[PDB]
């Protein structure tokens, strides 16, 4: 079913961990809901599955308001953060519990739960009780718990947060084909940046109650809206420099590097509300700087951590006249030094521009994939 | 360091001793020829007398005559059992139900009523015999099955002695972790499904703990037990043994021998419970 | 699946019981019965009824049970405070009445008396013992009241004399005969025996008064103190006595009272100082013998599981006699083993700190067992991931105990140790039968022990002190008292 | 409401109700009337509480000293057995049966503390308390002692305080004198200091109880004791050679125990007065009657003239009954509650040394005559 | 201290859960354990925290058995995978238990509760019970309380998994810092791959219950031992191809795909393998391969392309930077190099890889 929030707002006494939240999430949509440790993404989801009470606001689910109705009665189904597994039962009635309520048969019941714990790797651990199960095993069945039960709206709270790599893309492939073959809504928090993007047909920033910015998943690693967003999407995070603005034309600003050679470049973006004298802040990603070797902006500097990930390598730069260190991603194993001179290009058309507020001029370049 | 085994080994024994000595003059009174309240601990003259006539056996005495017993006391204790069984049955019941309100559900005065029940269960019972009474005689001629010489009556008695059970209940049910119900809530269990196939699973040493505190306080009972039963075979091991108390003397004996062997029903209720007594039930099913 | 007609037809046939019981108690004499019966039955059939009514359904089987049998009895004790309801005064007014009406006294002669059957009807013989006279009366036939003339006879009636059976069998019938001398003696059955001229000794008038037929002396309804008195009253009461409003009387009767209470701030002092000494003892020894028992190193667990709630197992009637054995001062072998280790022998009876201490000691004894089973229970909520924490912070078995186990323990047993206390506080049955509330206090005017609690040495007052039972004065202290410990729960 | 045409009955558990039941047998057998004997726990506070409502037993037996209480509750008829049938009774047991001078039951049997000793120890029993303590001193030799009581306990006490001149209250013609308490008298005075006096030379022992008094003497461990008949199959079990004689007298005057005399009293709300009259007076008390109860249970010392002659043959139911005539029937006044425990407390107050004798019985006389006046 | 464990084998009843095990973890040195979910990483920590029984062999902290010894004495502090947090006690009350406990002094406990809440951001919910945090605010609390301890050998399950991307880099950096300022041990298990490459100063690798290898972080991505280690190692993993001469010091093997193409490897029904991020575009390479596509994924800072290759059940998954336009069902060729490439064994051994990497 279709999912609404209409100035939704949660208050623990004066502690408001949510305020004036407004999403229209439609019927077969994948949203995926991402933000900062504690800013309330459980808080969302408890509200839809009715085990949190509204402050304030209006929640519809199919169009129908669900503020008073109990959680039995939504048509909602939640992997818990906490798995919140019978541990009283195995995985197979676990699994199993809710055909069980309904007058389902025994031979049902069994075709469709071994048939999602095979998926699942669990065909081992059917006859285990969860105390008798790894953090990772116990996931499995959450997951597992709810896939059976094929709700109306699915409720994921970071459900894959405690497997392997490997694994945790098995999970993401089988989680999709499900959306693909049911075409259900699907409401899924998580703070894997790689689940987000692959899954999502829109993502959902949330900063301390508040919605930062609601978009595609290229829609927000291209276009940010604000620094903050620009800085959660994306790891490692977005460098920033503090610029000056030194000349405006209406579809390009140009800015002053803070180096003592005060270097000045164009950049294609909005000139709106942007006054020259102002301060900016610059942002580029890591994987968008270049290599030295053919700039037309060349920041210098010493190297202060170097980490060797095999597939790459991140360098962490100690640039003059800007107090943060500037991280950059090289391709393959480059061996480079603890304190060594290391030089990147900076390019003018892969460059964000936020104002003191802290609000994105819009980038005007066009970048492929955006429609 | 295994010292530590040892020396608690070594004080139980020594705190049990202790403790059980009392218990092991009840036994010596039991088994000493005639009726003395004192004497040592192994009996001087030791007789099976007092545990014949319990136990149903016809006594030959020194002069040539059989006596019968005087008593049915087997049956007595078969009437302490079912009366404790039931009457415990359904304060469980009972209170367990009501506790399931008090520690998930919402509703005006939740508060007010649970101390409430605390309060006025805490008043003296000094005139509550006269009270009692004047009801069963009353209630004997609409429904005769728990009205005034009935087992039934004695039970439906009881069944007001919940408030305390209510609390402990209420107390171990709010220290299992809400997401269970909240889960299966949401696998479309009603309130009732969430509380028999979830809480109760989970709560089962707390159901141990106020079952065998029923079936003790049951067994051992006598005002209330002896104010309503009339007829000998109808009564229950505690009212039986009242016939053994006279203004000048006790038949100590006797009524050592009905004392452990009420005594008995617990010891074996006890044991039985001991399965539902388990630790790590909620483990494995919350992280956190 | 079953039916959802099903519901109304069970609610509709519950429904049905529900005035043909009601209306049923409406015919005879019931009404407070009828109407208690009402509003319950209507509660549960409109809570079982609306679905918006849920969560009562849970909670009306309980209230209800203990509505009846908890907090009925606690508002007849109350009511039963605003009155002289006692051993001199007992009896209802109209019980007090019928009573009085049956009372009666030997105003004539006395006559043994037989019955001759004549044919199919009977005859009735007397016999003067004191003259030497025989009278007898024609025949006649039972049944209803009737008049018999008799006749001086020195001869024997035609009949052989009637057995005690067909006396008994005819006995009504007989109840109702006026035998009629022929001096003009009017005389009745007395006896299965006797004939004699037995008359009532009170006849009603009808406004209220009862005049009493051998002395002449008149009584009215004395409402103020519950029984008949001369009359404008005179000086001489009638018993028994019945059962009167008096109003604040058994309440002011506790404050009016210098005497009752010289003593009463150092009882009540001693009653609360037993009360949390036990309260406290009993959950200590019994919350470390559950957590030593459900230790899993320790290899007999079992068995001493068993072993320790056995003083609990037992009827403590007789164990808080032995007990008063056990501690008898020169003999009982406590202070036979204690003389023969040490060098002492402690008074425990005759000196009131060592009485105390006995008091608590037994107390212990009887109240340990309930707070371990309590806490073998309620120790199986904490989760074991706990101590694997504790153990990684570096934590030992008393460390455990006090920063875990105990604070995850206090806040359920918190109601139960308010409980333990209320309950310990009126713990009448302990102190009579092991101390009397011995030893005594001196120049107590109304009789006070040291160990004495407060419903001890009040119950004394009420029941004992040779005013007979007074059940009103005693509810009046039951409800000062439930008043008092409500007022320490604060 | 009692039904009409039974006889209901209510008598402790220790009498012999199946004794009594035969009793009732043979009226049934003369009447057609049904007689249904119970024996139910605490039936002396059962039936005030059944009787105020106008139910319970036609006939109920306890010891006279509660039918005081009863009666003036309103729940005894007043009872009328001519001059012919009081003849056949013990006069002073009549006296035990009258509320505001009138009878409000029928005796049965009687009771009361006597001197039990063994033979084997002591061949001649003394007839004085002044005699105990050198006879002690002769037994103390062999090992044993003299005498061993309840010392803790009034009731057993009692006779001792009594025989000078103590008494609970004065009992004139029929009327007690509530305001007339003799507890603090020289008479009362002397019997607690001779008892003291055999605590003080270790021939008795201040926290002698009636377990531990039972014992010693069932053991052959001291010479003699001080109990009633419920004591005797004890006894017997213990095959102690022993003898029930006569108290022994204090300065001259006899011990005067309390008596307690069995008795039997009609509902006053009862349909069948003349059929329990009749089962009472023709049935029970005869000869046959009590025979009948007493092969059941023992009933000791009974009321009966003509069956007390017979029984007497028995040296230890003689010795009951003049131990009974010499002393003083319990008063069935509630003012007696006051008496028990101020006295109780005057004689531990004076065995442990809390209180001079003196201060002890003033003190206890204070607590009785300002509960009886209030 | 240091930790080293010798032939420990674990078992529930009969069932082999830790197979003959040999590890040796010097003082100062920073181990992550890695492995499938449900492979024994737990298990081995509580067997060395104390909190499981030991069924054979030896363990040694600080070069003394300790087998024997309950945890309590054996100078370590531990993470939870589960929290595992004291519900009646406060945040700050949480972290200050185990200072509480081995001599407690008022100022050094606020002191240092309140410098590892400020790196951990819990300054604000130091008076929050547990039942009123956020997940990954209770994971934080969990951290918080054994970094307050300071024990000897820090034991660390999964302590970030539930932490957003940001936070997690923060959070990486103070365990390294303290791991440099103090010099002590730490057995960290994770399951995020750029923890195990940039803390490790040794990773080992688990495999239920025994142990696949240990090694070098750029020593296991380079040079696995095993086909398992390669396929766990490095995510996306590593593609695998079913692969007739030999020479000396280079191994050559046939392609399956339908032209059969021959190719030499430099190494010692063979299988091949080849990194996603090793595979090179279609015209540089000399060894072309060519096949259809069938997932795109779209990551933002990269494009990764899976492509099904004729003959081949198996799909290819290549990894190229920036945004690439490229749509389901279109062809797609990818190269093949030489020296990049891994080989297997029947078994799953593999051959010793002689090309030196940087
Ligand atoms: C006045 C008190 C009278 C008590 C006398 C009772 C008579 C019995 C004699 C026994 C004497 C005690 C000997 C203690 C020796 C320690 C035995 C031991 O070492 O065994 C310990 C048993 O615990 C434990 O009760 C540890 C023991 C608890 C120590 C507490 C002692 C202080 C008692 C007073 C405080 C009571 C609290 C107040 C209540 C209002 C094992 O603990 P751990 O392995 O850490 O726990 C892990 C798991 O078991 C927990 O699920
Ligand atoms: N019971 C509570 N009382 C007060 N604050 C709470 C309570 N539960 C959660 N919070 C706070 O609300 C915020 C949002 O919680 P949650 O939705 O779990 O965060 P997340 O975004 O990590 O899912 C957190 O900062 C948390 O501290
Ligand atoms: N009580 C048990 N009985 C049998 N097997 C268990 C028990 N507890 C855990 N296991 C199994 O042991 C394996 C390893 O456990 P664990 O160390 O928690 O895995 P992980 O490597 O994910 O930490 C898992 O596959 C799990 O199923
Ligand atoms: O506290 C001493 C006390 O313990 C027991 O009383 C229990 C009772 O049995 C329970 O049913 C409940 O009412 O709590 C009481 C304690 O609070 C003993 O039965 C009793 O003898 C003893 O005095
Ligand atoms: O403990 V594990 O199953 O998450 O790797
Ligand atoms: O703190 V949260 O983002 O639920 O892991
Ligand atoms: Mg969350
Ligand atoms: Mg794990």
């Amino acid at each position: 079913a279709s999912v609404q929030l209409q100035n939704v707002t949660k208050a623990w006494g004066e502690v408001v961990v949510s305020k004036d939240i407004n999403l229209d999430i439609h019927e077969g949509e994948f949203v995926v809901f991402v933000g900062p440790s504690g800013c309330g993404k459980s808080t969302l989801l408890r509200m839809i599955a009715g085990l949190e009470t509204i402050t304030s606001g209006d929640l519809f689910i199919g169009e129908k308001r669900m503020n008073d109705t109990p959680p039995a009665e939504r048509g909602v189904g939640m992997v818990f953060q906490s798995y919140a597994l019978y541990p009283h039962l195995s995985v197979a009635e676990n699994m199993s519990f809710g055909l069980k309520l309904a007058g389902a048969k025994k031979e049902v019941i069994n075709q469709r739960v071994n048939q999602v714990a095979e998926v699942l790797q669990l065909a081992h651990l059917l006859d285990r009780k969860p105390k008798a199960l790894s953090g990772g095993q116990r996931q499995r069945v959450a997951i597992g718990r709810t896939l059976v039960a094929e709700p109306s709206v699915f409720l994921l709270d970071e459900p894959l947060s405690n497997l392997d790599a490997a694994l945790r893309v098995q999970m993401r492939i089988e989680i999709s084909r499900l959306h693909k073959r049911l075409g259900r809504t699907m409401i899924y928090v998580t703070h894997d940046q790689v689940e987000a993007m692959t899954l999502a047909d829109k993502i959902v920033v949330l900063d301390a109650g508040r919605v930062a910015q609601v978009g595609k998943p290229l829609e927000l690693y291209h276009y940010p809206a604000d620094r903050f967003v620009a800085g959660f999407i994306g790891s490692p995070k977005m460098n920033f420099l503090p610029v000056k603005v030194t000349a405006t034309a209406i579809d390009q600003v140009q800015v002053e590097l803070p180096m003592p050679n005060r270097q000045q470049v164009w950049l294609p973006v909005e000139s709106r509300d942007v006054q020259v004298g102002a301060n900016m802040s610059l942002g580029i990603r890591p994987e968008h700087l270049l290599p030295s070797d053919i700039a037309d902006v060349i920041l210098e500097g010493e190297v202060q951590v170097v980490e060797q990930l095999g597939n790459e390598t991140q360098i962490h730069i100690q640039i003059p006249s800007i107090r943060q260190n500037l991280v950059y991603r090289q391709n393959d194993v480059v061996l480079v030094e603890e304190g060594a001179t290391f030089a990147i290009g900076l390019p003018p058309e892969r460059c964000h521009l936020f104002r003191e507020d802290g609000t994105a001029c819009r980038r005007l370049h066009k970048e492929p994939g955006v429609a | 360091q295994k010292a530590r085994l040892f020396i608690t080994h070594l004080l139980l024994l020594l705190f049990i001793a202790a403790i059980m000595f009392p218990l092991l003059m009840v036994v010596a009174i039991s088994l000493r020829q005639g009726n003395f309240a004192t004497g040592s601990l192994i009996p001087e003259q030791i007789s099976w007398d007092h545990w014949k006539l319990a136990l149903g056996f016809s006594v030959e005495q020194a002069d040539g005559r059989i006596t019968p017993p005087p008593f049915p006391v087997l049956l007595w204790l078969w009437n302490s059992v079912k009366v404790a069984g039931i009457s415990a049955i359904g304060i469980v019941a009972l209170s367990t139900t009501c506790a399931y309100a008090f520690a998930r559900m919402r509703f005006p005065g939740k508060a007010t009523l649970l101390k409430g029940m605390l309060i006025f269960q805490m008043f003296p019972a000094v005139l509550s015999l006269v009270a009692l009474y004047a009801l069963f005689d009353r209630l004997g001629e609409y429904i005769p099955f728990i009205g005034l010489n009935t087992h039934g009556g004695v039970i439906f008695a009881y069944l007001g002695g919940i408030a305390l059970h209510v609390w402990t209940i209420k107390g171990y049910f709010e220290t299992i972790d809400s997401s269970l119900e909240e889960a299966a809530a949401l696998d479309g269990a009603t309130p009732w499904q969430a509380f028999r196939l979830v809480l109760l699973p989970l709560s089962v040493p707390i159901l141990a703990v106020v079952f065998i505190l029923s079936f003790i306080a049951a067994i051992t009972e006598v005002p209330v037990a002896s104010l309503l039963l009339r007829d000998v075979n109808s009564y229950t091991l505690a009212v039986g043994m009242q016939q053994y108390l006279n203004p000048q003397n006790y038949l100590w004996g006797d009524f050592a021998a009905a004392a452990v062997m009420s005594a008995l029903p617990i010891t074996i209720v006890f044991l039985l419970a001991q399965r539902w007594l388990v630790n790590g039930l909620t483990a494995g099913g919350v992280k956190g | 699946w079953q039916s959802d007609a099903l519901k109304w037809s069970v609610l509709g046939l519950l429904g049905l019981l529900v005035g043909y019981l009601v209306v049923l108690m409406y015919a005879q004499g019931e009404y407070l019965f009828a109407i208690t019966t009402l509003i319950l039955s209507s509660a549960g059939l409109y809570i079982f009824a609306n679905r918006k009514a849920y969560a009562w359904r849970y909670v009306y089987p309980g209230m209800a049970g203990m509505g009846l049998f908890v907090l009925f009895p606690l508002v007849c004790t109350i009511a039963i405070a605003f009155t002289n309801y006692s051993s001199t005064n007992q009896l209802t007014f109209e019980r007090a009445q019928e009573v009085l009406l049956d009372r009666s006294w030997q105003a004539g002669k006395t006559y043994n008396f037989g019955l001759y059957p004549a044919g199919d009807e009977w005859q009735l013989a007397l016999s003067d013992g004191e003259t030497g006279k025989n009278y007898l009366s024609d025949a006649f036939k039972f049944g209803g009241e009737q008049k018999l003339q008799l006749k001086e006879t020195t001869a024997q009636p035609e009949g052989e004399r009637a057995n005690l059976r067909v006396i008994t069998q005819n006995r009504q019938a007989l109840s109702d005969i006026t035998a009629i001398l022929p001096d003009g003696n009017k005389v009745m059955m007395s006896s299965l025996r006797q004939f004699s001229g037995t008359q009532p000794l009170y006849t009603l008038d009808g406004d209220g008064t009862l005049t009493n037929n051998q002395s002449g002396v008149k009584y009215r309804p004395n409402n103020q103190i519950g029984f008949y008195q001369s009359i404008n009253w005179g000086d001489e009461k009638l018993s028994p006595g019945y059962t009167v409003t008096t109003g604040w009387k058994n309440f002011t009767r506790v404050f009016t009272d210098e005497g009752i209470q010289k003593p009463f701030l150092a009882i009540f002092v001693w009653t609360v100082v037993f009360s949390l000494i036990t309260v406290f003892l009993t959950v200590a020894v019994g919350m470390v013998l559950a957590c030593l028992v459900q230790w899993e190193a320790l290899r007999g667990k079992a068995v001493y599981r068993v072993l320790l709630i056995l003083p609990y197992a037992v009827p403590s009637f007789i164990s808080i006699l032995i007990f008063k054995g056990l501690f008898n001062q020169s003999f009982g072998e406590i202070n036979m083993m204690l003389s023969a280790l040490f060098g002492v022998k402690p008074a425990w009876f005759s000196d009131p700190t060592t009485a105390r201490t006995m008091l608590i000691i037994v107390n212990t004894w009887l109240g340990y067992p309930y707070m371990m089973i309590l806490c073998m229970g309620l120790l199986k909520a904490i989760p074991d991931d706990l101590y694997e924490a504790s153990a990684m912070d570096g934590a030992g078995p008393f460390q455990n105990f006090f920063k875990i186990t105990l604070p995850l323990l206090i806040k359920p047993l918190t109601p139960l140790m308010i409980a333990s206390f209320a309950f310990n506080f009126n713990n009448f049955v302990l102190i009579q039968l092991l101390t009397n509330g011995g030893p005594d206090r001196l120049g107590t005017t109304t009789p006070a022990g040291y160990t004495d609690l407060l419903v001890n040495y009040t119950y004394r007052i009420a029941f004992e002190g040779g005013g007979g039972q007074d059940f009103g004065l005693a509810a009046a202290i039951a409800t000062l008292i439930f008043l008092l410990v409500g007022a320490l729960a604060i | 409401k009692i039904e009409e045409g039974k006889l209901v009955i209510w008598i402790n558990g220790d009498k012999g109700y199946n004794g009594l039941a035969e009793v009732g047998k043979k009226f049934e057998k003369d009447t057609g009337i049904k007689v249904t004997v119970e024996h139910p726990d605490k039936l002396e506070e059962k039936f005030p509480q059944v009787a105020a409502t106008g139910d319970g037993p036609d006939i109920i037996f306890w010891a006279h000293d509660r039918f005081g209480g009863y009666a003036q509750s309103g729940l005894l008829a007043e009872i009328t057995p001519d001059k012919a049938f009081q003849d056949k009774l013990y006069p002073f047991t009549w006296d035990a049966v009258r509320y505001n001078g009138k009878l409000i039951a029928y005796p049965i049997a009687v009771e009361a503390l006597s001197l039990i000793y063994n033979k084997d120890l002591l061949p001649n029993p003394p007839k004085t308390w002044e005699e105990i303590p050198a006879l002690d001193k002769e037994l103390k030799a062999k090992g044993k002692s003299a005498l061993m009581f309840n010392l803790q306990e009034p009731y057993f006490t009692w006779p001792l305080i009594a025989a000078d001149g103590g008494y609970a209250f004065k009992y004139e013609n029929g009327k007690y004198d509530i305001k007339d308490v003799g507890v603090d008298n020289a008479g009362a005075k002397a019997g607690l200091t001779f008892l003291v006096d055999l605590i003080k030379n270790k021939h008795m022992n201040a926290d002698t109880d009636y377990s531990i008094a039972e014992a010693a003497f069932n053991k052959g461990e001291t010479a003699m004791t001080i109990n009633g008949p419920w004591a005797w199959s004890n006894i017997d079990t213990s095959k102690v050679n022993y003898g029930v004689t006569v108290l022994p007298t204090f300065k001259g005057q006899p011990s005067k125990p309390f008596v307690g005399v069995l008795s039997a009293g009609i509902n006053a709300a009862s349909p069948n007065k003349e059929l329990a009259k009749e089962f009472l007076e023709n049935y029970l008390l005869t000869d046959e009657g009590l025979e009948a109860v007493n092969k059941d249970k023992p009933l000791g010392a009974v009321a009966l003239k003509s069956y007390e002659e017979e029984l007497a043959k028995d040296p230890r139911i003689a010795a009951t009954m003049e131990n009974a005539q010499k002393g003083e029937i319990m008063p069935n006044i509630p003012q007696m509650s006051a008496f028990w425990y101020a006295v109780r407390t005057a004689v531990i107050n004076a065995a442990s040394g809390r209180q001079t004798v003196d201060e002890a019985l003033k003190d206890a006389q204070t607590r009785i005559t300002k509960a009886s006046a209030s």
